[PDB]
């Protein structure tokens, strides 16, 4: 009945930074603690065990502490396996683990190429009517965009997908998808993709005319 | 009182028997493996019925000339169970050492996968290797059965020498009636 | 080398049960206890139970006390959990994990981990995709390049693999994960192609469903 915490929900760095991560633990463990590094799409790895004793495989940068009741976790120089998700865990009581961070890699920001596409035919004559917008390789991940109607922001009827971190040029996609009725489609004549990032004070517009 | 020397006749050359093979139980179940495991393998070891109850059964009816004749034949009677006794000693041993050396060897393998994690756990070792002596635990659980297979194969196996021995106590008795 | 083989991913409509499998090999199923962690979609692992193989007993925690069951078949060396009256919220994935200690101790750090199993609980039946072809339309068009869409809508169960031109297409594709809505996924994909080559050249996504074994080519044409 001992839970684990971890002050960052979410870290960002480049590569060879160091970085510290802290597990919190609500009573004395003695010692007993291990850390598991997963990858997106994959099962837990054991990295370090008894909170010090690094396991097998695992590279010299990888550190652990024990100062009272937070353990950390310490990485001097950043590789670009090293990038992933890491939890905590405590074994001395039933076992449990932490809320868990985030790893990923830092670089410079990029402006989101917006691309937007009305309903296609096909759609049309099925009776749905689905606006689809595109933002590919764009820094950080913190992006927010609205749907502009005639004019009038629409908050309702948009769902929205992140892609997982790109490997190749470690960037982010996002793509905004407004589904309507037909006949609400019909009522407006200008759709309008703006979205806020911090690469532009001026957000990105987009839009096109339902008349083509 | 006459009934003290028939006692220690029992005691002497037939119940000598079962106690070196308590010993060798109770070496292995109060050594540092059986605090640590909790093991409790002599709860049950006693016999229900005590073998002076046994020898009493056999010979009901008692006389003065049984009494008498026990006073002249108890040389007799003493030098046949001593050499007797010899030979089962002899002929279990054995086996007595086949329980030992099983068992020691069971000592160095649990040795070797506890040690290391006393070091691992550094000031809690006290207190998480409580866990050894729960049901949760494989190899705690695996050493307390393989301890009550152990413990109840040797009891079995010189059952037999002490009901013979006790017999022939119980044939030597008997025939002194006439 | 010491492993652990879990069973396909399984579908479970809601108020049904479920039972995964934990194939242990390599070493003494018996000799080490055994763990599951409950891991949902970009959450934390959750710890559910340990088994002890050798004598059959189960530790459970709180969260699930009663909603899960644990057992062991020695003969086969395989591990089981049982999970009752299943919701849309026990659609996670599930690991089996072992202990890292020999058999002294039965709470410790976790050795070798599963692959996993997915879990989704949904009543929907299995529906075939539909696929909507995405192009510009206005034909604003005067960057060096140009973005060409693929939309996947109302289909049961995942995944679904898209590609462009039967894999032509291989740099500048970015195919995003499916979202839920109303019991059907939904996901988009958008190829970057340079101007000069569409729509001077054909542009095809090849979109395929393996559950509902189909296959459907939707070439990208201009508006009028």
């Amino acid at each position: 009945d001992i839970q684990m915490t971890q002050s960052p929900s979410s870290l960002s760095a480049s590569l060879g930074e160091t970085v510290t991560i802290t597990c919190x633990x609500x009573x004395x463990x003695x010692x007993x603690x291990x850390w598991y590094q997963q990858k997106s799409g994959q099962s837990p790895k054991l990295l370090v065990y008894x909170x010090x004793x690094x396991x097998x495989g695992v590279p010299a940068r990888f550190s652990g502490s024990g100062s009272g009741t937070s353990y950390s976790l310490t990485i001097s120089s950043l590789q670009p396996e090293d990038f992933g998700v890491y939890y905590c865990x405590x074994x001395x009581x039933x076992x449990x683990f932490g809320g868990g961070t985030k790893l990923e890699i830092k670089r410079a920001d990029a402006a989101p190429t917006v691309s937007i596409f009305p309903p296609s035919s096909e759609q049309l004559t099925s009776g749905g009517a689905s606006v689809v917008c595109f933002l590919n390789n764009f820094y950080p991940k913190d992006i927010n965009v609205k749907w502009k109607i005639d004019g009038s922001e629409r908050q309702n009827g948009v769902l929205n997908s992140w892609t997982d971190q790109d490997s190749k040029d470690s960037t982010y996609s996002m793509s905004s998808t407004l589904t309507l009725t037909k006949d609400e489609y019909e009522r407006h004549n200008s759709y309008t993709c703006e979205a806020t990032h911090k690469t532009s004070t001026s957000p990105i517009v987009k839009s096109f005319n339902r008349n083509e | 009182s006459p009934w003290d020397r028939v006692k220690d006749l029992a005691t002497v050359y037939v119940d000598v028997l079962k106690d070196s093979g308590r010993d060798y139980v109770s070496q292995f179940e109060g050594s540092a493996l059986g605090k640590q495991l909790n093991l409790k393998l002599l709860d049950n070891w006693d016999s229900v019925t005590s073998t002076f109850s046994k020898l009493r059964e056999q010979l009901g009816p008692v006389t003065q000339e049984f009494w008498d004749n026990l006073e002249k034949e108890t040389e007799g009677l003493r030098q046949e169970m001593s050499k007797d006794l010899e030979e089962v000693k002899a002929k279990v041993q054995p086996y007595l050492d086949d329980f030992q050396k099983k068992w020691q060897e069971e000592m160095e393998l649990y040795r070797q996968k506890v040690e290391p994690l006393r070091a691992e756990l550094q000031e809690g070792a006290r207190q998480k290797l409580h866990e050894l002596q729960e049901k949760l635990s494989p190899l705690g659980e695996e050493m307390r059965d393989r301890a009550r297979a152990h413990v109840d194969a040797l009891r079995t196996h010189l059952a037999p020498y002490s009901d013979e021995l006790r017999q022939r106590l119980a044939a030597r008795l008997e025939a002194l009636k006439e | 080398e010491v492993q652990l083989q879990q069973s396909g991913p399984e579908l479970v409509k809601p108020g049904g049960s479920l039972k995964l499998s934990c194939k242990a090999s390599g070493x003494x199923x018996x000799x080490x206890x055994m763990n599951w962690v409950r891991q949902s979609h970009g959450k934390s692992l959750e710890w559910v139970a340990x088994x002890x193989x050798x004598x059959x007993x189960x530790a459970y925690n709180q969260k699930f006390k009663g909603k899960a069951t644990l057992t062991v078949d020695k003969s086969s060396s395989t591990a089981y959990m049982e999970l009752s009256s299943l919701t849309s919220e026990d659609s996670a994935v599930y690991y089996c994990a072992r202990x890292x200690x020999x058999x002294x101790x039965x709470x410790x750090x976790x050795x070798x981990w599963g692959q996993g199993t997915l879990v989704t609980v949904s009543s929907a039946k299995t529906t075939p995709p539909s696929v909507y072809p995405l192009a510009p339309g206005s034909a604003a068009q005067t960057n060096s390049m140009v973005t060409l869409g693929c939309l996947v809508k109302g289909y049961f169960p995942e995944p679904v693999t898209v590609t462009w031109n039967s894999g032509s297409l291989s740099s500048g594709v970015h195919t995003f994960p499916a979202v839920l809505q109303s019991d059907l996924y939904t996901l988009s994909s958008s190829v970057t192609v340079p101007s000069s080559t569409w729509p001077s050249e054909t542009v095809t996504c090849n979109v395929a469903h393996p559950a509902s074994s189909t296959k459907v080519d939707k070439k990208i044409v201009p508006r009028d």
